[PDB]
């Protein structure tokens, strides 16, 4: 928010509450658009023995 | 009918039923040719009692394990189609039909394997793997798959390439192939793999143990 002071204190007057705690707008806290790979693991039924399907 | 079953006929006839069935345990009646190869001193053809215990026939007709009674690892007690055992059942198995039956093994045809502690017990089980792939006839879908597919399982066991999971995957593939075989030569390769499952998984899970080792 680059909103100046005094206009910050008037929002804040005429809302009644401290409108820059919770700013709608959203900045830089945001998750960032490039992310690592995943792995994503397996279910149960991913097994070498015992895993016949007609017990599943 | 087997030559073996046919050359006796005649001397049965001759000296009459009775004489036969007093040799060896009741139901495993007569004599029996024993061929004793492997790691024993003297590798021979001889002729036996039916029940002779296993470690009597090894030490008086062909001479003793190599390297002495104490230095023998596992044998396979009836040709390559029967589960081997280790040396602790060895000692005072009989070779009959029911006793080595209860042993979790077969008579077979009588061929005594014998196998010192030098040995690779897994490679030699591979080699007779390897020797059921070259004769599957190939008719039926589980030999004709099957003993394929366990021959290179074991081929990568032999390394030490695979996980422990396998291991058990190896015996469900194995009991897959038994029984649902045209012949018993599913069978005879699904028995060799069960008997090195059952006594020797450890040197299995120890060999992969050294390649993951070996190869970070
Ligand atoms: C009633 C009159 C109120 C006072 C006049 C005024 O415009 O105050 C501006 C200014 C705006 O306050 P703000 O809302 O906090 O600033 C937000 C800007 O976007 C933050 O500034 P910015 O970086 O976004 O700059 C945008 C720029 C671009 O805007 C322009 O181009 C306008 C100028 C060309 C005409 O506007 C200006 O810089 C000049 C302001 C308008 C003057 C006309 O007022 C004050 O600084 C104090 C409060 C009132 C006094
Ligand atoms: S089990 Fe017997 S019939 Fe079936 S493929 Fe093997 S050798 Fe041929």
């Amino acid at each position: 928010a680059s909103a100046t002071r005094v206009i910050q204190l008037l929002r804040n007057w005429a809302s009644g509450r401290d409108l820059q705690a919770k700013l709608q707008l959203r900045y830089q806290e945001i998750s960032k658009r490039t992310q690592p790979p995943p792995k994503l693991p397996v279910g149960p039924s991913h097994k070498l023995s015992n895993n016949y399907y007609c017990t599943r | 009918a087997n030559v073996e079953t046919v050359a006796v006929s005649p001397t049965i006839c001759r000296r009459g039923g009775a004489w036969f069935a007093s040799f060896g345990r009741e139901r495993n009646s007569g004599t029996k040719l024993f061929n004793i190869s492997g790691h024993v001193n003297h590798p021979c053809t001889v002729e036996e009692e039916m029940s002779v215990p296993l470690k009597e026939l090894i030490e008086k007709h062909a001479g003793g394990v190599i390297g002495g009674w104490d230095n023998l690892l596992a044998v396979i007690p009836g040709g390559s189609s029967t589960p081997l055992i280790p040396k602790s059942v060895c000692e005072t198995v009989l070779m009959d039909f029911d006793a080595l039956v209860q042993a979790q093994t077969g008579l077979g045809t009588a061929a005594v394997i014998v196998m010192d502690r030098s040995t690779d017990i897994v490679k030699a089980i591979a080699r007779l793997i390897e020797f059921y792939k070259h004769e599957s006839c190939g008719q039926c879908t589980p030999c004709r798959e099957g003993v394929d597919w366990m021959n290179k399982v074991m081929a990568r066991f032999v390394k030490g390439d695979a996980r422990p999971a396998e291991i058990d995957s190896l015996w469900e593939i194995s009991k897959q192939i038994e029984g649902h075989t045209i012949c018993a030569l599913g069978d005879g390769a699904a028995w060799p793999v069960q008997g090195l499952i059952r006594h020797f998984r450890p040197e299995l899970e120890e060999r992969m143990q050294q390649f993951a080792l070996q190869h970070q």
